[PDB]
């Protein structure tokens, strides 16, 4: 079988405009492991995003963390674009400051 | 320490 | 409390695009400490926690040797699985492996693991008695028969009860400040109306370690399983973890709901109420 990623987009710390933070996109529960994950700032792919080493859970499903340092502002909109064989089109999940 | 058989 | 060490490996074949990529990672409890990536330039087991960097050059030599050997073994195993399953040489397939041990608070061996999955499903696993195998299907039964005859379990038994345990105890001591810590969750609640008659309550746990935690919503004291949205526990990126659980409630009735938070860093479970 194939399993679709559970996607979470969030900051390391509760967001405060002007305060340096980390933007995270955590994908888990997926299979196969081939996946493409991008962070977007106002629709544009962010350069130099890092990610964790491929690992997996007890049920064998994979998880990865993608992350980059950033400083939130009122104007800037952030999102995570996840490209996976289980998704007919990439899922773009907007950063919601309370999720 | 990593571990030191085929299917 | 008790502790675990786990190594996780993933081999992925890619017909045409060269040999299978092999990635391995090592953890103690919920803290990663090493990695190996067959596609990387170094071709070395690499440190991923501060407390392992102190290991001498011989450690890194030996670990690299061991993990590279695993890498070749699982490369061979992918080819054999193709045969067993009568699958085309054109397709991409995955072979995952997990092994390691648990110890008690006194460092004593508690349990050992040595298990495989093919294309994301159980293939074969060493049972808890460390003397027998559980095979998932007819293909794995072939392997089981071979490994029984070749007494493959006896070896694994050894490592699991010896080298594995010693390594974990050693790491637990060297990384004491990191590994033998507990960080209690910092909790809060958020609240958002979603219509004239319903609102969301979300119960948050932040900055906790280790990752194990339980968040439960009750209404008038009764668990609310099936209506709670609960997200997977997620890494903050700084070595701690995050989780939330939300419920949609009738406006004005928020006070009936309580969020209960359980974590080993908490002397007493917390109850949050809006």
């Amino acid at each position: 079988i194939q399993r679709t990623p559970k996607i979470q987009v969030y900051s390391r710390h509760p967001a405060e405009n002007g305060k340096s933070n980390f933007l995270n996109c955590y994908v888990s529960g997926f299979h196969p492991s081939d996946i493409e994950v991008d962070l977007l700032k106002n629709g544009e792919r962010i350069e130099k995003v890092e990610h964790s080493d491929l690992s997996f859970s007890k049920d064998w499903s994979f998880y990865l963390l993608y992350y980059t340092e950033f400083t939130p502002t009122e104007k800037d909109e952030y999102a995570c674009r996840v490209n996976h064989v289980t998704l007919s089109q990439p899922k773009i999940v907007k950063w919601d400051r309370d999720m | 320490f990593y571990r030191y058989a085929n299917f | 409390g008790s502790h675990s060490m786990r190594y996780f490996s993933t081999s992925v074949s890619r017909p045409g695009r060269g040999e299978p990529r092999f990635i391995a990672v090592g953890y103690v409890d919920d803290t990663q400490f090493v990695r190996f990536d067959s596609d990387a330039a170094s071709q070395r087991m690499e440190p991923r926690a501060p407390w392992i960097e102190q290991e001498g050059p011989e450690y890194w030599d030996e670990e690299t040797g061991k993990v590279k050997a695993h890498s070749q073994t699982d490369r061979e195993n992918l080819r054999i699985a193709l045969r067993y399953y009568n699958q085309s040489e054109a397709g991409s397939h995955t072979l995952q492996m997990m092994f390691g041990c648990d110890v008690g608070s006194d460092g004593r061996f508690l349990r050992g693991y040595h298990q495989y999955a093919y294309d994301g499903k159980d293939y074969i696993a060493l049972k808890e008695d460390l003397r027998s195998w559980t095979a998932a299907d007819m293909a794995a039964q072939i392997t089981k028969r071979k490994w029984e005859a070749a007494h493959v379990a006896e070896q694994q038994r050894a490592y699991l009860e010896g080298t594995c345990v010693d390594g974990l105890r050693r790491y637990l001591e060297n990384g004491k400040e990191t590994l033998q810590r507990t960080d209690p969750p910092k909790t809060h609640m958020t609240h958002h109306p979603i219509s004239d008659h319903e609102a969301t309550l979300r119960c948050w746990a932040l900055g906790f370690y280790p990752a194990e935690i339980t968040l439960t919503w009750q209404r008038d004291g009764e668990d609310q399983t099936q209506d709670t949205e609960l997200v997977e526990t997620r890494p903050a990126g700084d070595g701690t973890f995050q989780k939330w659980a939300a419920v949609v409630v009738p406006s004005g009735e928020e006070q009936r709901y309580t969020c209960h938070v359980q974590h080993e860093g908490l002397p007493k479970p917390l109850t949050l109420r809006w």
